[PDB]
């Protein structure tokens, strides 16, 4: 198929980067006293 | 571009007059040691 | 497809081989030698002094 | 491989006697060579008209032919162009031109031998090395 | 006080942050202008004549370049050695397709690096230390200078100066053994006896020291803990270091006096790079590498290659081959 | 050295480059940590010439971490604290550059070479005009290959006549 | 279609002999008695419709026109190709050794 | 110079990180096809 | 009071054709017996205009202005030949040697850089009949030759190139050449060039006269692999008239 | 501040050597660099025109002028890649110019044998060479015993006027560190940094 | 999207440069 | 130029994920007592 070629970066980032997010946000909690 | 050359030629001096103006200023007695 | 094996001749009818590419070289001349290595044509670089070129 | 006779027998004049050179007077030649042409005719070439070489083929199809020792000899006195027409001893090193080239000054006629000797012994020394450039380095 | 010895106070102040002086005067304008101008020119600088035969060379990077290729090129040929600025050209569009960005950033950066030198100076100085920093940044300092600047000079042209690109520096490089043998002159083979020497040092002594480190932590943390800002106490036995060193070669093999041992961490790759920098400038001056071309003649007189003679082959595919459509004449006078 | 240029353009290599910088900033920090050094020693003798000064048994450092640390912090904007972290570093730099340039060379073996950026030789086959410092490099590399092999390779029986080896106008 | 004219010339008399319209002034060398002199005549009143046209360039001596017939059989005649005439390519085309 | 009273510690607890990730991935997978188109 | 090289050098004045005081609107006589020559021609262009391409067949297919970006080195001196007076009177000029072209690149709006081979190569021109002097309404008008701007050495960035170089593209030694073929086989293009001098300024008795020209003619073609420009050329001539 | 003023010196005699052909004549120095790239562009000039070529109107491959092609401010001046030494000046090619560079008139009459005489040595004396004395280029074969006086002058005056600038860097730091009393190190009692405030 | 590439990656390294400047974990003597 | 389909987001996450990597690392540091 002739896909946008931009669909698979907008995609990967849009998934990474608030995963990334909520995934420091959390390790960080569980690392407080 | 002449008055771009003017323009460089006043920066450069200005910094050229800083630097040898400054280090007429008193330089070896900045330093920690002897402030002479 | 296997477009068959090219056998080179000269005006002469004599058999010419090209010299094949070895791995080493990214690019590689054209030149085509009898049964013997002796070089017969080629493709040249510089034209104006050339002597083996396919049109001659 | 030596350095024997038969390499250092080079053809005389055009008639077809040949001379046999020594292997003193071949290193002689070959200083002579570098102390006065070798800055335009290293190995054999000219770097100021590169047309024109010192290969033995090329020397033969001059005018007078100069691939022998009797016509090497006489082009240093009277350097000629290609074909005989003009004279250039006024541009090119001889000894009647050795008051504006002063290293023609002192060369006599067995130095003039020599270099000859050198020019025609030493392609069949280096074959198609001598004359043939940065190509055959 | 007056402002102006407010103004000197400010400048000379070891509690700036960054330290300004005297130096930094001319070295923060200076290298303000080369950096913003590099910046600029190797994204957006239009293609540069740089053999002066009409021929463009594409070095940035909105014309087609990556950061491997891209560079900011050398100004062109037909301008040689001829101090080109802005107001010397007609117009921006006539300043880049000569070249201009390339003496711009070229004089900045060198006038800059060179106050670097000097500013260094100049703050061991305020902070009584001894002076001789200044004096180790004079090897690369130097280097530079030798290929902006005194390679031209004595080639006569800034076309000649080593672009300021990853692939512009190895065309320079390729060049320059083909028409010097760089590789077959001493000075580049005390360079590299420099800098292969001064990595090995650099990983000797970051080895030995860091095999003798004191004991003052546990498994599971770093060894670095062990070690506190300006503590009085020395991290690692130098004993343990010198009595391994002295048994790994032989006991007079090895410093043990540190002092003599940094001393000699300084020295080698300095003195290795000051010789690298002049074999640089001397081949400015067409003085090249060694020539052994047909040294090794047999007794007829036919000629046995050597390993340079190999070399002399690859010196010529380059020679033949680089500015391809530059020379008119048979000899490739400079 | 050369071969490595003409045949595989062993200078193009991320590899390489990697282990380029590894020897050049190890060359780098043997003459700025020995630099440093031996200009921020403590007076700990009486003589100009400071060596002397110099015992195998102190416990004390010999140099102020200190005040070297306020001159990089200064001239450079950073600057080591820990001289354990330094002495690692100095291990570190030069060894992983020299790893580096040995998976480059591995590479190399199998002829893996990063010769060519695809995109620059499309576009410069279609394009007569688009000149890159890479593009040059190409054609240096072409006339090694072709002037040296004879030579180099006596193996392989090549014989290239004059007239096929690569030679710009004049030279 | 599109093709390479120095290239075509080759597969002419051009490549075979000294093209008296088109050839370098250097490979008047080849043979006795051409170069510089006649060989000079020979480059400044080109082009010919002939080779035999080359005993007509005025001037000339009895012995140079002994020459020229002498070597009439090395000589030929082409159309003048551009490529190879323009620049000066005739006197100098950046070939040396 | 004297630190900032009003900073505050942040938290995500662990049904916060699989509800966001959840909420993520399902964003991900529905707008996906239309990123691609 | 006439300058030297040091005076010269270096001030850009070598670049211009010289000039003739206003005084000078006098006639030189064309004797029809005698025969006369140029003993120097020059040409100093001033502007250079390139027509744009509409994508569209129609449009106004304007000359648009352009900057030089190769500085002062475009004016064509010391151009000689002989100026043979026909049978009704009219001048032409014949064109034998000289520093005939110069390469020049103009740039564009947007960045363009459109190179052409600057020349006079050839020049055939003619007056009008009957005229006995020449005077500030002669104008002579002619024919030139632009060759190809590059010569048939010249190597592409790839090697490629005419009388020498590569046939292919060497870096793609499997991609289909036909689609390359504009690119592989160079092409040395030979065309017509037209120029219009128009005598202003004649200095009767010395015999030098200057004017205007226009002169129309195409810009590189880049040995065959793009179109050429169409390239109008406006500056000033310098003429010298002497009998041979 | 005799190293630096001497490092100063070093350099411009280095400059002197390698450029100026008044103090240093030609015929005792051998041609400067620039004045052997004129001279072949010179002797190229003479050899071709003598074969017939008209040497002003022919095109080298790029398109600018084989032999002759102008400088950036309209002088004539040879061509190839001699072009960046157009500034050069000598008493074998100064009959040759005129008030727009070089005269093409004057070059197709007025060469003398002792001009092309001249113009050949100095091709073939080029300050080129190897360090074992090879003279040319790096590709060439062993013959020629020839490095240049210019090029051994300004090669060994650029080594010392270096090492003369880091001599005065040694001295000047030196005697600043000496004269304010810290040569020998810092003073363990009283070391100046712990006395600063922290950058941080 | 190349030339945006090489850019941003460089200006990432410039804010780096900064950081790493202007907030670094200050060196404390203890 | 016609560069691999792939290069960008081949470049975004060789970036990323390590520097996401470490800033989580970081992160959590930094809230520990
Ligand atoms: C490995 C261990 C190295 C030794 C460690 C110590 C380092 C010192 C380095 C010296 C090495 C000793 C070798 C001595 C042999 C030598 O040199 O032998 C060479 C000559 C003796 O050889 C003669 O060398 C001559 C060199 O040519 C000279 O003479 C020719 C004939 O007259 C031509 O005129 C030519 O133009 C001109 O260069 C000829 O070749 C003769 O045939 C040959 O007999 O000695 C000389 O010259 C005498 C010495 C010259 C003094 C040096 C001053 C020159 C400084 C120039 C600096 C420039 C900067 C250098 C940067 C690199
Ligand atoms: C520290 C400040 C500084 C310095 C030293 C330079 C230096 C330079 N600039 Mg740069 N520049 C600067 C800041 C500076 N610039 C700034 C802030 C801008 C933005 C406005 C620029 C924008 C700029 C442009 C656009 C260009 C330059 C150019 C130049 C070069 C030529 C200048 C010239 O011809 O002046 C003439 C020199 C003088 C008027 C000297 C007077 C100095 C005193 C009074 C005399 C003493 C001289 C003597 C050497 C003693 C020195 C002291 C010594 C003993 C220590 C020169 C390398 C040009 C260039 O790069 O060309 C390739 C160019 O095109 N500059
Ligand atoms: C800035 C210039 C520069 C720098 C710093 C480097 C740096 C390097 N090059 Mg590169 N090179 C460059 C330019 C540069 N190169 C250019 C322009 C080219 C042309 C393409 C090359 C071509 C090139 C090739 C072909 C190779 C390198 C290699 C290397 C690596 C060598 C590591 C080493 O120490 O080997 C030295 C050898 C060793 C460390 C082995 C151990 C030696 C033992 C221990 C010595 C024992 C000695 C013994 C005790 C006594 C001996 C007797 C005595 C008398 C001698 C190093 C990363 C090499 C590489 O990548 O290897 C992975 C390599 O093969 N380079
Ligand atoms: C200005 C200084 C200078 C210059 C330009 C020359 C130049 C020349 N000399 Mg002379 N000469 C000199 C000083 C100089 N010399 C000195 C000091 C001596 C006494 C040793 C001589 C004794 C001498 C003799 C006996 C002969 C020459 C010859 C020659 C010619 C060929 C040289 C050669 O082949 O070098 C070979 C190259 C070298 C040996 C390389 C040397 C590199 C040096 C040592 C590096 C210097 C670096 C620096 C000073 C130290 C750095 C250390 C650092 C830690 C600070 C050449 C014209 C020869 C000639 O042709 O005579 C007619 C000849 O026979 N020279
Ligand atoms: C190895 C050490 C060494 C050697 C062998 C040389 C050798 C040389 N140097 Mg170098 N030099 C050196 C180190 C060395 N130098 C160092 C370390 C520096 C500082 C970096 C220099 C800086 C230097 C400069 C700046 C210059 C030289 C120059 C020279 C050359 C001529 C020297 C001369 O005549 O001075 C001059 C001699 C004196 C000053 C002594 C007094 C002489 C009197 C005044 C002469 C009066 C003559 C007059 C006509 C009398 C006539 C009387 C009349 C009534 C009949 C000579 C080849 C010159 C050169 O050729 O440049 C390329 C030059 O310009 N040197
Ligand atoms: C290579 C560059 C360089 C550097 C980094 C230094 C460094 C130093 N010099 Mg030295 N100096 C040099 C070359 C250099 N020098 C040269 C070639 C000479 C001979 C003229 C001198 C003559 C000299 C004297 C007389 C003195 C120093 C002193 C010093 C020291 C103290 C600061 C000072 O007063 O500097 C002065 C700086 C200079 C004289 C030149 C520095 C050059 C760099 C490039 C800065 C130039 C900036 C300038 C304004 C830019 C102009 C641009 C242009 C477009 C106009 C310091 C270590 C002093 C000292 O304490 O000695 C014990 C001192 O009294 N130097
Ligand atoms: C868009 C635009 C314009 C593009 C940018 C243009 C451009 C062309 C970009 C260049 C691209 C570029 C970065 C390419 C290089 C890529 C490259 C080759 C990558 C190498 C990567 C890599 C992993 C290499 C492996 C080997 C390796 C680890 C090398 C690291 C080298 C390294 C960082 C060395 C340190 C250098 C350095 C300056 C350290 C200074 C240390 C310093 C402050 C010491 C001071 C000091 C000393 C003391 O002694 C004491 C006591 C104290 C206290 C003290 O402080
Ligand atoms: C001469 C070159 C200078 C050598 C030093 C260069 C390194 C600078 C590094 C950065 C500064 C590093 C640093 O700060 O160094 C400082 C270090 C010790 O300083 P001190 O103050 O103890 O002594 C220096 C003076 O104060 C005199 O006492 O200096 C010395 O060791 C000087 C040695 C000179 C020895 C005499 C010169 C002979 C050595 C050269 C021989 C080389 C052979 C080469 C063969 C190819
Ligand atoms: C350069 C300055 C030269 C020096 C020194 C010597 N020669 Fe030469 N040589 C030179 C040129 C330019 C020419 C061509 C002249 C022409 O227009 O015909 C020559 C020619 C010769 C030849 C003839 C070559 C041929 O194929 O016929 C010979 C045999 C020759 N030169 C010999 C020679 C000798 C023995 C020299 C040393 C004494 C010498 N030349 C010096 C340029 C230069
Ligand atoms: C390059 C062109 C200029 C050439 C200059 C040469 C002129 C020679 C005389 C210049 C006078 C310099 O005189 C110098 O001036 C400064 C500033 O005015 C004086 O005044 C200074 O006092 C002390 C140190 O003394 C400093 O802390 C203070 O900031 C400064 O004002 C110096 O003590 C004096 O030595
Ligand atoms: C590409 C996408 C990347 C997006 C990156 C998102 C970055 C998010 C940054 C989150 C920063 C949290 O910031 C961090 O907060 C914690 C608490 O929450 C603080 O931590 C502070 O409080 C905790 C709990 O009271 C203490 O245990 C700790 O000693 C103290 O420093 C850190 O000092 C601060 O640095
Ligand atoms: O620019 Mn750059 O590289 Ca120095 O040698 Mn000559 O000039 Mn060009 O040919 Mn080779
Ligand atoms: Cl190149
Ligand atoms: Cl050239
Ligand atoms: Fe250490």
């Amino acid at each position: 198929m002739e896909v946008n070629q931009l669909g698979l970066i907008a995609t990967a980032l849009f998934v990474l980067v608030p995963s990334v997010f909520l995934i420091i946000l959390y390790v960080q909690t569980e690392s407080q006293q | 571009m002449e008055t771009l050359k003017i323009t460089v030629y006043i920066v450069v001096t200005f910094f050229v007059l800083l630097f040898v103006f400054g280090f007429l200023s008193g330089d070896p007695a900045r330093n920690p040691k002897r402030k002479d | 497809a296997w477009k068959g094996h090219a056998v080179f001749r000269n005006k002469e009818g004599e058999e010419l081989f090209v010299r094949r590419m070895p791995a080493f070289f990214e690019s590689f001349p054209v030149i085509l030698t009898d049964k013997n290595g002796v070089v017969k044509a080629d493709i040249p670089f510089r034209r104006a002094e050339s002597k083996y070129s396919f049109e001659q | 491989a030596e350095l024997t006779p038969e390499v250092l027998t080079v053809p005389l004049n055009s008639e077809g006697k040949t001379i046999t050179l020594t292997e003193k007077q071949y290193l002689e030649g070959k200083r002579l060579f570098q102390y006065a042409c070798a800055s335009c005719h290293v190995g054999g070439i000219t770097k100021t008209n590169p047309s024109l070489d010192l290969r033995t083929e090329t020397l033969a199809l001059a005018t007078p032919p100069r691939d022998n020792i009797e016509g090497l000899v006489d082009y240093m006195k009277n350097p000629t162009t290609y074909d005989g027409e003009q004279e250039i001893a006024e541009v090119h090193p001889s000894l009647r031109s050795a008051d504006i080239f002063p290293k023609m000054r002192n060369l006599t006629e067995k130095d003039l031998v020599a270099i000859a000797g050198h020019i025609l012994v030493e392609p069949k020394i280096l074959g198609d090395k001598w004359g043939g450039g940065k190509v055959y380095y | 006080a007056n402002l102006w010895e407010r103004f000197c106070n400010w400048v000379t102040s070891t509690d700036n942050r960054l330290y300004v002086g005297w130096f930094g005067v001319i070295m923060i304008p200076t290298l303000l202008a080369a950096t913003i101008c590099f910046v600029i020119a190797f994204i957006a600088a239009p293609p540069v004549d740089i053999d002066g035969i009409r021929e463009p060379v594409s070095g940035s990077l909105l014309y087609g370049n990556n950061i491997i290729t891209g560079a900011v090129v050398p100004s062109s040929n037909a301008i040689g050695l001829h101090f080109y600025p802005i107001w010397e050209a007609a117009s921006l569009d006539e300043w880049l397709y000569n070249g201009g960005p390339y003496q711009l950033i070229i004089f900045h950066f060198l006038l800059g690096a060179s106050c670097y030198m000097g500013r260094q100076w100049e703050l061991s100085y305020r902070l009584g230390m001894r002076p001789w920093i200044c004096v180790a940044y004079s090897a690369p300092l130097a280097s530079a200078f030798a290929v902006f600047l005194i390679y031209p000079i004595g080639q006569g042209s800034f076309s000649d100066g080593m672009p300021l690109g990853i692939s512009g520096t190895f065309n320079f490089m390729i060049v320059f053994q083909a028409e010097h043998n760089i590789l077959m002159h001493p000075f580049h083979q005390l360079g590299v006896a420099g800098v292969f020497g001064g990595a090995l040092f650099c990983a000797m002594h970051g080895s030995l020291v860091t095999s003798s480190l004191i004991r003052e932590t546990t498994e599971t943390e770093s060894a670095n803990y062990g070690y506190k800002f300006g503590q009085e106490e020395e991290t690692y036995n130098i004993v343990a270091a010198h009595g391994y060193f002295g048994r790994l070669i032989f006991q007079y093999a090895s410093f043990n006096n540190s002092r003599s041992l940094h001393f000699f961490l300084a020295a080698w790759p300095v003195v290795g790079v000051w010789f690298a920098a002049l074999g640089i400038s001397t081949m400015a001056f067409n003085l090249n590498g060694f020539n052994f071309n047909h040294s090794v003649i047999d007794a007829k007189g036919n000629v046995i290659n050597t390993w340079a003679d190999i070399i002399n082959r690859a010196n010529l595919g380059m020679e033949v081959m680089h500015e391809r459509n530059a020379h008119n004449f048979p000899l490739d006078l400079a | 050295l050369l071969f490595f240029q003409g045949f595989h353009n062993w200078t193009l290599n991320p590899f390489h480059m990697m282990g380029v910088a590894g020897v050049l900033g190890g060359a780098l920090l043997c003459a700025i940590h020995g630099a440093t050094v031996e200009n921020t020693l403590f007076q700990d003798g009486e003589g100009a010439s400071t060596f002397r000064a110099f015992n195998p048994t102190q416990a004390e450092e010999t140099y102020s971490m200190v005040t070297a640390n306020r001159f990089w912090s200064q001239i450079f904007g950073i600057a080591f604290s820990n001289k354990r972290w330094l002495h690692f570093f100095m291990l570190f730099v030069p060894v992983t550059g020299l790893w580096m340039s040995a998976i480059g060379v591995v590479g190399l073996a199998l002829n893996l070479r990063s010769y060519d950026f695809i995109s620059q030789e499309i576009r410069a086959a279609e394009d007569p005009e688009f000149e890159t410092f890479y593009t040059k490099n190409l054609l240096l590399n072409e006339g090694i290959r072709a002037w040296m092999a004879p030579q180099d390779q006596p193996h392989e029986n090549f014989v290239f006549p004059e007239e096929v080896l690569p030679r710009g106008n004049a030279l | 279609e599109l093709v390479n004219v120095v290239d075509e010339k080759l597969g002419t008399a051009y490549g075979e002999k000294i093209d008296l319209n088109n050839t370098n002034i250097a490979a008047f060398i080849q043979y006795r008695g051409l170069y510089p002199t006649l060989a000079k005549l020979i480059v400044k009143n080109a082009p010919y419709e002939s080779v035999e046209d080359v005993l007509n360039i005025p001037g000339l001596t009895e012995r140079q026109k002994q020459i020229l017939r002498e070597n009439l059989e090395h000589f030929t005649v082409t159309e003048v190709e551009t490529a190879l005439v323009e620049g000066g390519d005739r006197y100098n085309n950046g070939l040396y050794k | 110079m004297e630190p900032n009273p009003n900073r505050q510690p942040v938290e995500l607890n662990r049904t916060s990180l699989y509800l966001g990730l959840l909420l993520i991935l399902v964003l991900a997978l529905l707008f996906s096809s239309y990123f691609f188109n | 009071q006439t300058l030297t090289y040091d005076d010269i050098v270096g001030t850009g004045l070598a670049n211009k054709c010289p000039t003739l005081d206003d005084t000078a609107r006098g006639a030189y006589p064309i004797d029809s017996s005698q025969t006369y020559r140029i003993a120097r021609l020059c040409l100093q262009p001033t502007t250079f205009l390139v027509k744009e391409e509409p994508k569209n067949k129609r449009q106004e297919a304007e000359f648009v202005p352009t900057k030089l970006v190769t500085r002062e080195t475009t004016s064509l001196d010391q151009i000689q030949g002989e100026l043979k007076v026909n049978s009704d009177g009219s001048l032409t000029f014949v064109e034998e040697d000289g520093i005939d072209f110069q390469p020049v690149t103009v740039q564009m709006a947007g960045g363009e850089r459109i190179p052409l081979l600057f020349t006079v190569k050839n020049l055939v021109a003619s007056t009008q009949p009957n005229v006995t002097s020449i005077t500030t309404s002669t104008d002579f008008k002619g024919e030139f030759n632009v060759p190809s701007y590059r010569t048939a050495n010249f190597l592409d960035p790839k090697g490629r190139g005419l009388a020498s170089g590569y046939d292919s593209a060497i870096a793609l030694p499997q991609a289909k050449e036909e689609e390359l073929a504009r690119a592989n086989v160079k092409r040395f293009s030979l065309t017509k060039g037209q120029i219009s001098l128009n005598v202003a300024k004649v200095d009767g008795r010395t015999g030098e006269i200057a004017g205007t020209f226009e002169s129309e003619q195409l810009s590189d073609d880049d040995m065959g692999a793009h179109e050429p420009h169409e390239v109008k050329i406006q500056g000033v001539f310098y003429a010298s008239i002497e009998p041979a | 501040y005799s190293l630096g003023a001497l490092s100063m010196m070093g350099f411009i005699a280095t400059c002197f050597v390698w450029f100026n052909n008044t103090v240093y004549p030609s015929e005792f120095y051998g041609p400067t660099g620039p004045e052997a790239s004129q001279a072949q562009a010179m002797t190229f000039l003479i050899r071709d025109q003598k074969l017939g070529a008209n040497v002003g109107s022919a095109q080298g491959p790029t398109g600018l002028g084989k032999y002759l092609m102008r400088s950036p401010t309209g002088e004539i001046i040879f061509g190839g890649e001699t072009m960046r030494f157009w500034d050069f000046r000598g008493p074998w090619l100064e009959p040759l110019r005129g008030p727009n560079g070089l005269d093409l008139n004057k070059i197709k009459n007025d060469i003398q044998p002792w001009q092309e005489r001249r113009a050949a040595e100095y091709m073939t004396h080029a300050p080129l060479g190897s360090l074992n004395s090879v003279g040319g280029v790096a590709t060439e074969i062993n013959s020629v015993n020839f490095v240049s006086p210019r090029s051994w002058l300004a090669t060994s005056h650029f080594v010392l006027a270096f090492f003369f600038l880091v001599g005065h860097l040694w001295h000047a730091g030196r005697a600043r560190a000496a004269a304010a009393g810290f040569e020998k190190g810092i003073d363990r009692e009283s070391e100046p940094v712990l006395s600063m405030p922290s950058l941080d | 999207m190349e030339t945006i590439t090489y850019v941003f990656i460089f200006a990432c390294i410039i804010a780096l440069f900064f950081f790493a400047i202007f907030f670094r974990e200050p060196p404390r003597i203890t």
